[PDB]
């Protein structure tokens, strides 16, 4: 049923056949790393898009970049964030477990173990950017193992400490979104190593200067420069700016100066109905009206 | 049973999506061909993360 | 006088021994074979939506599996469906897929960990406070129908603080909310249990609005595990009829001679019988039946052997002066005994009133509102001055039967020998039982830092040791065979 759906490797395949129900989490999860990649990088001038066909793991990034360094990190990260998410949902029955003698296994564990496996076989092949993909991919499920919150509640004697329970809990996604930007915004370059005898890379180490050493296993890794990714090129994957909105102001990435990287802007009267003013609940539907006044949008030529 | 996975694609987001579901499953008998057609018919690949294609896999198990 | 002033240090030495090997058995028991104390469950609650069905009679919303609600991924898609607020239902299946509750879970303890979103023109106010609107229901085999167990109005205030700055740029993040105590039972008799909560908005009346903007409410389960509660009864099983064959022997020993006892003795005997209630198996019946009063129980024996065990060491001190004292009334322990008795019921008025409400309320709480607070605080409050009293003595009184000590070891040689070994006898009996209650005090106290500090468990080998089951069944075992010392050394000896 699966065998034809674009982008996994014939072993993801296989366990895509094997449990039809976690495929759709992990792809959900996909998409969610994905969307968080793309709120992260909504003003930047790579909005986290690329050329190509769609995928459960997004367009892929013919240069091995710190932004394909995010992307594969956010992608792990989503992936075992959702497989534990909905472990926890009720929506996995054989996840975790037993259950009357020890209260059945973490959670955290199970999912962190089915998403590495599934995530990592995507790497088929073997090379410098393999790598680097797969030292991404680790990099990602560390921040998220690190990004954990750790709680502890106290029921003992009538209700002190003597006996208190700690269990922890997943981060919700846009902290990790902003933590993994973060580290995006210190990539270390590198390069792979190689020897004689064993005549292919097996593992890598840092090219900056200062130090040699292999890059610590929750930094983002980069092997190629970034092209500047405003100008359409489906050698490089970049789709260009063109047509980009922009603000038409002094701050960083986000002025039209910038975006459109000296060609300009065009802009017209857009008018968005930009509803307003609502006596909001703690949720769901109120009723309203609308206060559209004006806008000029302001776009790339 | 394909005609009784035919509620999939009131999921769906697209009218074209749910009339290529209607007409291939109403006129096809065959799992590939079926799968065939679907993409063929609203342009899509299979993918994990349309509704359609997700209750698609999830009716699967059932 | 007691038996340990006759004792050869061979035989003492042998009895330390034979005590140090059960002890090692009592930790290694609860170390390799029970799996730890407790598990902690995080469940996420699914959004069911009410599609006014619920006109008047309470249908039950099944988060999954056969009959399951109309359920909704996102609270956002509410806003195009029309759905409002007082129809989406959060709703949560105890146990989760193909598990069942059983009663070797001694108890049931809920929390709830509200997400809620930051908004600008939907904040959180000042004073937030959600009031819910909880029902719950238990049901024994897959195919009956839920039956209500209790329907109550569960307010609980907020205390959120949001780290970002509050700029459009940083909407969506979530606030940084403290965990609500929910609910609490003492008994699990039932294999499944659903839970509903709403959360109903009347504006005009100012309930659940300005509470802020809830994506999800996360509930967390924390039961004792079957496993250690097993090890934990096997246990009891082999310490109850030791403890009452010692009771026996000791009893047999005060009775059979030619004075009454003497109040030592007596405190003794007191301590023992505590120490024997607490032994008794009695929740080895909760399995049979819905007590759900097992949790309060517990509590009393635990407070009840604790404040016998205090009472008895300053007990030990007063008796053990040799200068104008020896008075073996009770009557005379009212300076030093009765911070003791006046902590043991303040706290014993907390726990009625923290534990003991909770059995017509499963959802009630003692600090949901200010007053309790206040009531709650004033009564530890009052314990712990009690307890600083307590100690103050109790150094008071080491310090003072020290200095009588050393005032009588410069006279010894001027003595009859019948007094020199009586005094002999009373300062060797004074300084092993200080010694061995300071070792076991202290060792309980770097035990209980240690499962507090560590993570939960060692590995070591092929296997991994449970460090705080460890510490329970370790300590529990320790102060059994310290009761059981204490009376098989201090009874009387006989002479011939
Ligand atoms: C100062 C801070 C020191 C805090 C240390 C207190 C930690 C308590 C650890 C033992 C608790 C225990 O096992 O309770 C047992 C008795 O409990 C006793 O008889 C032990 C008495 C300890 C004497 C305290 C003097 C410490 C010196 C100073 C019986 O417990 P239970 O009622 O039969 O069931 C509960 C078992 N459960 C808790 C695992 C569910």
């Amino acid at each position: 049923i699966c065998n034809k759906i674009p982008g996994l490797a014939p072993r993801q395949r296989a366990i895509c056949q094997s449990r039809p129900d976690a495929i759709i989490v992990i792809g959900e999860g996909s998409q969610m790393g994905l969307d968080e990649c793309q709120f992260q990088f909504r003003n930047g001038r790579w909005n986290c898009s690329a050329l190509g066909e769609r995928t459960v793991f997004g367009k892929e990034l013919k240069v091995g970049s710190r932004e394909a360094a995010f992307t594969y990190a956010i992608i792990a990260a989503g992936v075992a964030h959702a497989i534990t998410a909905a472990c926890t949902q009720g929506n996995l029955s054989d996840c975790g477990c037993g259950w009357k003698w020890g209260g059945c296994s973490a959670d955290i564990r199970y999912g962190i173990g089915f998403a590495k496996v599934f995530v990592d076989a995507r790497e088929i092949k073997q090379n410098a950017r393999t790598l680097m993909n797969l030292h991404n991919n680790e990099a990602g499920r560390k921040i998220l193992e690190e990004n954990m919150k750790l709680e502890c509640k106290c029921h003992g004697v009538s209700g002190s400490c003597t006996t208190k329970t700690c269990w922890t809990t997943l981060p919700q996604f846009r902290e990790l979104g902003y933590v993994l930007k973060d580290k995006y915004n210190e990539a270390v370059h590198v390069e792979p190593v190689r020897a004689s005898r064993n005549k292919r890379p097996t593992f890598l180490k840092i090219k900056k200067p200062l130090s040699y050493r292999k890059p610590m296993d929750t930094d983002l890794v980069y092997i190629e420069k970034s092209p500047n990714y405003c100008e359409e090129d489906p050698v490089t994957g970049s789709v260009g700016t063109q047509g980009r909105a922009c603000n038409k102001t002094a701050p960083q990435a986000s002025g039209c100066d910038l975006m459109c990287c000296g060609r300009g802007y065009n802009t017209h009267q857009y008018a968005r109905v930009w509803q307003c003013n609502c006596k909001f609940h703690w949720c769901c539907y109120v009723k309203c009206n609308t206060c559209s006044e004006r806008t000029e949008m302001y776009t790339c030529k | 049973n394909p005609t009784d996975s035919l509620y999939c694609c009131d999921r769906a987001e697209d009218h074209a999506c749910q009339n290529a579901c209607k007409r291939i499953l109403m006129s096809k008998k065959t799992e590939m061909e079926i799968v065939d057609g679907l993409i063929e018919g609203c342009k899509t690949q299979p993918l994990p993360q349309d509704p359609l294609w997700q209750c698609f896999l999830e009716s699967s198990q059932s | 006088g007691a038996i340990i002033e006759n004792m050869s240090t061979k035989k003492l030495c042998i009895v330390g021994g034979i005590l140090l090997v059960f002890q090692i058995i009592a930790f290694l028991v609860g170390g390799l074979i029970a799996p730890g104390p407790t598990t902690a469950v995080s469940y996420m609650s699914v959004k069911c939506v009410d599609a006014r069905k619920n006109h008047h009679k309470t249908k039950w919303f099944v988060p999954w599996g056969p009959n399951h609600c109309d359920k909704i991924r996102d609270i956002e898609e509410a806003i195009p469906r029309e759905i409002e607020a007082n129809d989406i239902v959060f709703s949560v299946h105890i146990p989760l897929p193909h598990m069942e509750m059983s009663p070797w879970f001694q108890f049931m303890l809920f929390i709830l960990q509200l997400d809620i979103a930051f908004k600008l023109n939907n904040q959180i106010r000042e004073n937030a406070e959600v009031s819910m609107d909880v029902s719950l229901a238990y049901r024994d085999d897959a195919f009956a129908e839920w039956t209500e167990m209790a329907h109550e109005r569960v307010p609980r205030k907020l205390k959120c603080t949001f780290t970002s700055p509050k700029t459009p740029e940083h909407e969506g993040r979530y606030y940084e909310c403290d965990v609500l105590p929910f609910m609490e039972i003492g008994s699990v008799a039932h294999k499944f249990y659903l839970l509903n909560i709403r959360l109903p908005v009347n504006e005009k009346k100012k309930i659940n609005v300005g509470i802020g903007e809830i994506k999800d409410i996360r509930l967390v389960g924390i039961h004792q595990n079957g496993g250690f509660t097993k090890v934990w009864f096997a246990m009891k099983t082999f310490l109850t009829p030791s403890i009452f064959i010692i009771m026996v022997w000791y009893w047999r020993r005060i009775t059979m001679m030619s004075r009454p006892p003497v109040l030592l003795e007596k405190v003794i005997f007191a301590l023992g019988i505590s120490m024997t209630f607490i032994n008794i198996p009695v929740e080895w019946f909760s399995i049979g039946f819905d007590w759900t009063w097992m949790l309060l129980f517990g509590d009393i024996r635990q407070g009840i052997f604790y404040a016998m065990l205090l009472s008895f060491w300053i007990i030990f001190c007063g008796e053990h002066m040799m200068d104008q004292h020896e008075r073996n009334h009770i009557a005379g322990y009212w300076k030093q005994v009765g911070p003791i008795a006046v902590g043991s019921f303040c706290l014993f008025i907390f726990d009625m009133c923290e534990r003991g409400v909770q059995l017509t309320n499963p959802f009630y709480s003692i600090w949901t509102t200010d007053i309790g607070t206040e009531l709650a605080m004033a009564f530890i409050i009052v314990a712990g001055i009690c307890l600083c009293l307590y100690f103050l003595f109790l150094c008071f009184m080491v310090f003072q039967v020290f200095r009588n000590i050393s005032g009588k070891q410069s006279s010894l040689p001027a003595m009859s020998k019948v007094r020199r070994l009586h005094y002999e006898g009373l300062i060797f009996r004074f300084k092993f039982l200080m010694l061995i209650t300071l070792a076991c005090a202290a060792m309980t106290v770097i035990f209980f830092i240690v499962s507090q500090v560590t993570e939960g468990h060692w590995k070591w080998g092929g296997v991994t040791v449970q460090v705080n089951s460890a510490f329970f069944t370790g300590i529990y075992g320790m102060w059994n065979l310290y009761v059981f010392a204490l009376m098989f050394l201090y009874a009387p000896s006989h002479k011939n």
